[PDB]
């Protein structure tokens, strides 16, 4: 039975968002592996299944309610609950599809997607890129709503697809990246909704490398560089811990930690 | 489970396409592109292009290369016009694939030299 971190759209604040996760990022790290100043999620091999995941139960002002399971090895959605339905996304290995059947057990019907919940797949049923999904308050609610209602025969593939993108960004890319934290913050406290730019992008396609770089680093220098954009779009490339230490807030276990 | 591999002496102006198709465990392949290394000078990112349609270049190669993806076979294509000397280096294709996050696995092929002027 796993920890339950709340919140809601419904008169949501900067503070609110801000408290709600950083509970998330606690729940998702004991805190014991800290490199570079920066906490690495709890390795997948050894880890538990009783300490796998948590749940996020999000609500909106209509006051539905769907309920994300998060992996704490790597802060993604894996699946969500609404009502007496759950749904989870292909694994990618067959280790983590057995972990899987100990989230919601008690609801009647349990459901796996023929597709991943990588943003490629995504991104295509939905018809959009990320770059043209806005992001903010306003969109969250509406993704719940969209969660929801799939859970009843009211939402088709396409929006279901673009509701996963609004959350699984505004919640797991957040928990990742202060970065991205701070662009959620500055939409709801002036109450706006936007598409992220390259920056946020770029940023949410490279955890998996920039975790590597930084772990198999020389003291923080990386081995090889990680392409990145700016807002505008114009790439450059990162060579050093030291300067993305405001910039990221999680990392992916790649290695064990250098005695 | 995931390979790569690459098919494809140029003159100086001329043109040459590059492929790199996939196979195996890639269900959640994202992005595929196109990396190139001049010998003791260092890796840089060329193109690539997500099935989704997303591309990216490299300002050097802008109104030259052009990046095709196709998604039927799970294959990446590199139309390189107006070659220049400069052009010439080990060209790497690249996959990076993942249900939980973008890059899960970050793939590399053997590479292919291509030689200019
Ligand atoms: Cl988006």
């Amino acid at each position: 039975q796993y920890p339950i971190i709340n919140f809601t759209t419904a008169g949501a604040t900067v503070q609110s968002y801000t408290n709600f996760i950083r509970a998330v990022r606690g729940r998702l790290t004991t805190g014991a592996d800290v490199r570079h100043e920066i906490p690495v999620l709890p390795n997948r091999v050894g880890l538990p299944i009783n300490q796998r995941f948590i749940l996020v139960e999000l609500s909106n002002h209509a006051e539905l309610s769907v309920t994300l399971a998060l992996d704490v090895t790597n802060a993604y959605v894996v699946g969500y609950r609404a009502g007496n339905s759950a749904y989870f996304f292909h694994p990618d290995n067959q280790e983590d599809a057995e972990a899987i059947t100990h989230l919601f057990t008690d609801n009647q019907n349990r459901y796996t997607f023929a597709f991943g919940g990588n943003y490629d797949r995504l991104e295509q049923l939905a018809g959009n890129l990320r770059e043209n999904i806005e992001l903010g308050n306003g969109p969250l609610e509406e993704a719940i709503s969209a969660l929801y209602y799939y859970s009843t025969g009211g939402t088709q593939l396409p929006t279901l697809a673009r509701s996963f993108i609004i959350c699984i960004q505004m919640i797991s890319e957040a928990a990742r990246f202060q970065y991205i934290e701070g662009e959620m913050r500055t939409r709801i406290r002036y109450n706006r909704r936007s598409a992220p730019d390259p920056s946020v992008i770029t940023l949410e396609n490279s955890w998996g490398r920039l975790s590597t770089a930084i772990q198999e680093s020389n003291q923080g220098a990386f081995a090889s560089p990680i392409q990145l954009q700016r807002r505008n779009g114009s790439k450059f490339s990162v060579y050093d811990v030291s300067i993305l230490i405001p910039i990221i807030a999680l990392m992916v276990y790649r290695c064990a930690p250098p005695p | 489970q995931v390979q790569l591999v690459e098919t494809g002496l140029v003159q100086a102006g001329g043109s040459l396409r590059l492929s790199c198709a996939a196979s195996g465990s890639i269900s959640s392949l994202n992005a595929m592109g196109w990396y190139r290394q001049a010998p003791g000078k260092e890796r840089e990112l060329v193109a690539d292009i997500s099935a989704s349609g997303r591309t990216n270049y490299a300002d050097s190669v802008k109104g030259r290369f052009t990046i095709s993806r196709d998604n039927a076979k799970n294959t990446v294509s590199l139309q390189m016009n107006s070659l220049k000397p400069e052009d010439t280096a080990v060209y790497y294709c690249n996959a990076v694939g993942g249900t939980y996050y973008y890059d899960e696995y970050d793939y590399w092929g053997q590479g292919t030299q291509v030689t200019v002027s």
